[PDB]
Order: structure tokens, then C-alpha cells, then sequence
């Protein structure tokens, strides 16, 4: 999936 | 400042990627140029996948610019009569549009709009270089994307499904009932809903006519397939008619199989060959099956050079979560930096039993996971994560394995902030933040992925009555009971829990990585020892406490509804540890220097482990109890009631959120490089950490078929135009 800054 | 706009002092970023590109073959930056300009292509997409005038700004300001660089339309624009506080406004405003493609956030999926009088900029456009040599399309196109580019209507300020809202995935009319009676159809003709969206239309008597398009190069004539070929048909579900057609984006996606086939030609081994074959398979016949094939050989790819992956990946601008948005990048693997993840690898099955829920809710085998750092070259899409785990596909993850991806020339840029801006945080934590901020965020990137996504074991029935567990003596740790709930065929996770699906998972994984940020043999594998490594934890609590009360700025009160995935799991966690109490978190509304209102945070550092461990290790237990055996009645009982947002006291959250907002910084803009060919050898080309350098990256980012490029999201878009 995803994790963002 | 200002909602729905974009400020003309907004940082920009320029993405570092000289040295990586210098490390590679002449080989492999042939590969990695044809799959960037595939990916540059399908990212156009995305315009189409966000509002219904977004093709037209895109179109409108690609001509403009292209006759006349950003200085070369100052000396215009300036000459019209607009200032040059003006002139800025208007660049900012289509570089945000450009690193969005669309002029709605992807960090936020709210409406931006031009800060300059709509009339100044008409009088810019028509009479700009473009508009004397091309007339009738820069007039054409004025006419139809003038209006919606400054309308801050509220049912067009943000994304959603009914009236509320504006959505591309669905027409008009549609409504949430209309999503989910969808998404029944699909479950139950077994096709995914990645690269689809749906359509209503009505007829002279008013019947609802539901039409379902996949996305793919080829149409409605006969194929050599006969996977889709076979779906393509009329339908007749509960009632409701339903076609299923394909050809969405076929213009757009038949350039990008141009470019996959080229760099067929440079693969490093057969993996990749036969990867990028059925890639192609998928985009042109309209398979996820393909694509699913694709992306198993793709994970078969262990620890190349060039590491890449496209398509309809991600379901969080899905309204209703299940239908994937368009990106693709192309990075270089970081030695240096992916030493460090590849060690919490190797003592990876050994921090799972570390997880507050027992080995029958964990995954049957251990499979090997592949962490790597990585430099991008390209990231086309509506943004660029810190992180990923790919692929998204359930069943891969179980049988076959997944990739997990740092991205780090990514992570530099976001380690730069001044004390200045670092709100509601006391003098005294604000130097410990900026200290281990940068540090314990690779801590909490490695086990948001490897530990967060990666752990899980979903509960499956099969088409006979045969489960994939031992419902005998699998016992539910919360109820006592056995297992009286699980997901079916067809089931997927963002086809029970939908809406809330995305940002239940993200909190899942940000509540394992600060529940193992505690364990000091993952704070070894880091290097951080001691005092140090005391103090890279509570930066990692601290960072999550404020994080979730600047949370508040993504949350839309008068629809109750979260409009950021990430940042609804990151209140939810500070709703729990608040629902813990004891002192160990509180928010004081005080008042700021310059006289405005202001928050501060405390966060008791002895209280962690006392008071917030165990408050987490039940919160993670129900929450993967919930999401194994599929209970969607009691996930969204759980998760929707610390998503709520309230002004009870003594918090008074509804009052805060004006605090936020009041206080807000914008996202940084990042620039990307070009690859340029020069027939013989590949160069890169860097640009300026600007609004007018990111501009000048997408009009040098189509050399061939720029102007081809204008014409085909013109024609897609005005082929739909009825629907909304
Ligand atoms: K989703
Ligand atoms: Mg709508
Ligand atoms: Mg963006
Ligand atoms: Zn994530």
C-alpha cells in the first residue's frame, strides 16, 4: 500500500 | 493561508537523482528511460480519474506554455496589467496542477483554485502566443474549463459520491447505494473494480442503466482473448441492468504498451520479460488477472538494479475505496541505505509472535520478504509516498510474497523544517523533535511495511464448504467463541470494509510500529543504543500525538467525513491513547505570540510504557480480530467511533480544528527529472526547485507527441462530458 511524508 | 488555494511562497523541492542515474549501465538507462516515458503517459490518466475539467486545464496550460516559458509569458503577462504577486499566483497555481495532475489535492482531495481575478487571466490566455497561433482550441478550451477553474462552490470543493461532491470514478448521479449495489455485481461475476469505473445513465422511462468500463487499448471488437471478451456483454443483476465495456483511456494507454514493449527489449533477465508481457496483456485487453500474473513475476524479480511497477495500484481517491488510481515509478536500489532494512528482514519472523494476537491469526508461512531502498527517477501519479507495499493483492500475499520499498531520496526532503513552523509543541520538545525526527522515521517507515502490512491472516471460505483455518480449535480471543465470520469468494478487503477499508489498514500498521518502536532489539537493527535510542521513541510517540491533532485540517465537519486516510488513522490512535488517560496525553488551547489562538501538547515520556502499551496492545488486537474474520459490523462500530470528531471537553476537538487550520502549512511541491535520448547515449536532465522548474520538467516531458498528447485528453474528456 502506501505511507506518505 | 487560505483554503482551496495554493500560496505563492509554498515550498518546492527539486527530487535528487544524479548520482543514482550515474551508477547505471547504458543498458539499464534505456530501460529505465522507456519505462519512465510509459509511466509519464499513463500518469495522464489521472486527470481523467479527478475532475471533469482537469484534461482541459492540463491541455490548456501544455499549449500555453509550450509557445512561451515562464519567463518568456512573464514579459506578457506582466505587460496585460498583472503584478507580479499575480503572475507567481498563477504559476504556483499550474505547477500544483501539474504535481497533482488535476486541480483537486491528492494529499487532501480538496479543490484548489487560481489566487488572481479570473478576468486578468482571460485577458493573459487569449492573448497569449498559443492563442495566435492556435485560436479556436485556446478559445475552445477557455470556454469550457473557465468557469469550473475558479468555481469554490460547496458541492465542488471536495471529492465524493451524491450531490456532496465531484467524482470521475462514477457519473453524476450516482450515489453510495449505487456503489455498493456495484460492487455486488463484481464480487459476483468475479471481477475486480482496479481499473474500472461505473456509469448511470437513464432512459425515457427512467429505468437506471448501470455500464461498467474496464480500462484497456482495445474496444468493443473481438479480441484474440477471450478472459474479458467473454464478460463483454449485457447483464441483468438484482433487476438492474448492467453492461460491462473496456476501452477506457485507450488512446492514453496504447502509448505506454509502446513504451513497455521497448523496454522489453532492454530487460535484465526473463522475469522481467515476461512481466512486462503480461503488463501489456493487461492494459490493452483489460485483465487484472493479467496484471495479477505480471505482478507475480514481478515479486519473483528479487534485488534488481532498476525497480519499477505500474498500473491501477491504489484505492484511496475512490470515494468508495475499491477502484485503483493510475501511477508508476522507475527507482535505482540504494545499497548504502538498504542494508539497514534488509537486517529487520532476516529477524522478521521473529518480531511477529511479538504481536498482540495469537499465531492463528497470522499467516500460515513465513515468506521471505525484499526491503530495499530506493532512488526515484520518476513517480508519475497524483503524488509521491514515503513508503510502499506491493502488490495489493491479497492472495499474492499469501501464496507468493510482497516487496516493501523505502524511498529515499524522497525521505531528504522531507527532513528539512525551521522551529518556527513546528506548532502546538513546547520550546523544550521542539529541539528533541528536529534531533531524532529525521532517524525515527526510517524506524517507523520499516515497520509500517514489513510489520504492519505485512503481518495479517485473512479468514477464507471456500466455494465448498472448506476453510482455510481450523474453525475446531480456532478461538476468538476477544468473545471466547469460535470463528463465526470470514470473507468469501470473490470477498476482498476493500470490498467488505470500502469507505473505511484504507485508513483502517493504515492505522492498523502505524499502531505495529509504535507498539514494536518499544523493542530494543529493532532499535539496534537502526543502530540507536542507550539514551538515544529512549529518545527515538518518544519522538516516534510524539510526532504521532501531534500528528493526530494536525489531523484535524483533513476532516469536513458539515459531511462528518475524513477525507485523508493516513491522517484519520493517526487520530484515531490519539483518540485511544486520550481514551487511556491517566495524564498521559493532553491538548491545552493557549494562545500563540502573535496573539492568535494556539494548542500545545504534552506527552509524558515515563507514562509510555505504563499507560500506552497496553492501551495499544488491546486496540491492535481488536483490530485485526475485526479485519480476519472479516466483521465489518464491528470494525466500523470500532473504528468510526474514534474517528469521531466531536467538541466534548475537555479536548473540544470541533474548536481545535479552527486552530489547524488557522495554523496550517501547505505540502511541499517536488520537482522530477526528465531522461532525454540522444540517439546514442541517455542523459538526465535536472530543473529548478520552483513553481516555473516544475513547470518547465512537463513541458520538456513530452518532446514526440506533446501537442498529440492535448488532443487525446481533450477528446476523452469531451466523450464523457454528459456524465457530470
Ligand atoms: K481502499
Ligand atoms: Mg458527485
Ligand atoms: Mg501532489
Ligand atoms: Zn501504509
Amino acid at each position: 500500500i502506501v505511507y506518505p511524508w | 493561508d487560505t483554503q482551496y488555494i495554493l500560496p505563492n511562497d509554498i515550498g518546492v523541492s527539486s527530487l535528487d537523482s544524479r548520482e543514482a542515474f550515474r551508477l547505471l549501465s547504458p543498458t539499464e538507462r534505456l530501460y529505465a528511460y522507456h519505462l519512465s516515458r510509459a509511466a509519464w503517459y499513463g500518469g495522464l490518466a489521472v486527470l481523467l480519474q479527478t475532475s471533469p475539467e482537469a484534461p482541459y486545464i492540463y491541455a490548456l496550460l501544455s499549449r500555453l506554455f509550450r509557445a512561451q516559458d515562464p519567463d518568456q509569458l512573464r514579459q506578457h503577462a506582466l505587460a496585460e496589467g498583472l503584478t507580479e504577486e499575480e503572475y507567481q499566483a498563477f504559476l504556483v497555481y499550474a505547477a500544483g496542477v501539474y504535481s497533482n495532475m488535476g486541480n483537486y489535492k491528492s494529499f487532501g482531495d480538496t479543490k484548489f483554485v487560481p489566487n488572481l481575478p479570473k478576468e486578468k487571466l482571460e485577458r493573459v490566455i487569449l492573448g497569449s502566443e498559443a492563442a495566435q497561433q492556435h485560436p479556436e482550441e485556446v478559445r475552445g478550451l477557455w470556454q469550457t474549463c473557465g468557469e469550473l477553474m475558479f468555481s469554490l462552490e460547496p458541492r465542488l470543493r471536495h471529492l465524493g459520491l451524491g450531490k456532496e461532491g465531484i467524482t470521475t470514478y462514477f457519473s453524476g448521479n450516482c450515489t453510495m447505494e449505487d456503489a455498493k449495489l456495484a460492487q455486488d455485481f463484481l464480487d459476483s461475476q468475479n471481477l475486480s473494480a482496479y481499473n474500472t469505473r461505473l456509469f448511470k445513465e437513464v432512459d425515457g422511462c427512467g429505468k437506471p442503466y448501470y455500464e461498467v468500463r474496464l480500462a484497456s487499448v482495445l474496444g468493443s471488437e473481438p479480441s484474440l482473448d477471450s478472459e474479458v471478451t467473454s464478460k463483454l456483454k449485457s447483464y441483468e443483476f438484482r433487476g438492474s441492468p448492467f453492461q460491462v465495456t473496456r476501452g477506457d483511456y485507450a488512446p492514453i494507454l496504447q502509448k505506454v504498451v509502446e513504451q513497455l514493449e521497448k523496454a522489453k527489449a532492454y530487460a535484465a533477465n526473463s522475469h522481467q520479460g515476461q512481466m512486462l508481457a503480461q503488463y501489456i496483456e493487461s492494459f490493452t485487453q483489460g485483465s487484472i488477472e493479467a496484471h495479477k500474473r505480471g505482478s507475480r513475476f514481478w515479486i519473483q524479480d528479487k534485488g534488481p538494479i532498476v525497480e519499477s511497477y505500474i498500473g491501477f495500484i491504489e484505492s484511496y481517491r475512490d470515494p468508495f475505496g475499491s477502484r485503483g488510481e493510475f501511477e508508476g515509478f522507475v527507482a535505482v536500489v540504494n545499497k548504502a541505505m538498504s542494508a539497514k532494512f534488509e537486517r529487520l528482514v532476516a529477524s522478521a519472523e521473529q518480531l511477529l509472535k511479538e504481536l498482540p494476537w495469537p499465531p492463528t491469526f497470522e499467516k500460515d508461512k513465513f515468506l521471505t520478504p525484499d526491503f530495499t531502498s530506493l532512488d526515484v527517477l520518476t513517480f508519475a501519479g497524483s503524488g509521491i509516498p514515503a513508503g510502499i507495499n506491493i502488490p495489493n493483492y491479497d492472495d499474492l500475499r499469501q501464496t507468493e510474497g510482497f516487496k516493501n520499498v523505502s524511498l529515499g531520496n524522497v525521505l531528504a526532503v522531507a527532513y528539512a523544517t525551521q522551529r518556527e513552523k513546528l506548532t502546538f509543541l513546547e520550546e523544550d520538545d521542539k529541539d528533541l523533535y528536529i534531533l531524532w525526527k529525521g532517524p525515527s522515521f526510517d524506524v517507523q517507515v520499516g515497520l509500517h511495511a514489513l510489520l504492519g502490512h505485512g503481518s495479517g491472516k485473512l479468514f477464507v471460505q471456500d466455494e465448498k464448504g472448506a476453510f482455510n483455518f481450523d474453525q475446531e480449535t480456532v478461538i476468538n480471543p476477544e468473545t471466547g467463541e469460535q470463528i463465526q465470520s470470514w470473507y468469501r469468494c470473490g470477498e476482498t478487503w476493500d470490498s467488505k470494509f470500502s469507505t473505511i477499508a484504507s485508513s483502517y489498514e493504515e492505522c492498523r500498521a502505524e499502531s505495529v510500529g509504535l507498539y514494536l518502536s518499544l523493542h530494543p532489539q529493532v532499535l539496534e537493527i537502526f543502530g540507536f543504543e542507550g539514551a538515544d535510542a529512549e529518545d527515538v521513541i518518544y519522538v516516534n510517540w510524539l510526532n504521532m500525538v501531534r500528528a493526530g491533532l494536525l489531523a484535524l485540517e483533513f476532516y469536513t465537519p458539515e459531511a462528518f467525513n475524513w477525507r485523508q486516510a493516513h491522517m484519520q488513522a493517526r487520530f484515531v490512535i490519539l483518540r485511544v491513547l486520550l481514551e487511556a488517560g491517566e495524564g498521559l496525553v493532553t491538548i491545552t488551547p493557549t494562545t500563540g505570540s502573535d496573539g492568535r489562538p494556539d494548542a500545545r501538547v504534552r506527552l509524558d515520556r515515563s507514562k509510555i510504557r505504563s499507560v500506552g502499551k497496553p492501551a495499544l496492545e488491546r486496540f491492535l488486537r481488536r483490530l485485526q480480530v475485526l479485519k480476519s474474520t472479516g466483521d465489518v459490523a464491528g470494525g466500523r462500530a470500532l473504528y468510526e467511533g474514534y474517528a469521531t470528531v466531536t467538541d466534548a471537553p475537555p479536548e473540544s476537538f470541533l474548536t481545535l480544528r479552527d486552530t489547524v487550520l488557522l495554523r496550517k502549512e501547505s505540502r511541499k511541491l517536488i520537482v522530477q527529472p526528465n531522461t532525454r535520448l540522444e540517439g546514442s547515449d541517455v542523459q538526465l536532465l535536472e530543473y529548478e526547485a520552483s513553481a516555473a522548474g516544475l513547470i518547465r520538467s512537463f513541458s520538456e516531458r513530452f518532446p514526440e507527441d506533446g501537442p498529440e498528447l492535448e488532443e487525446i485528453l481533450t477528446q476523452l474528456a469531451t466523450a464523457d462530458a454528459r456524465f457530470w
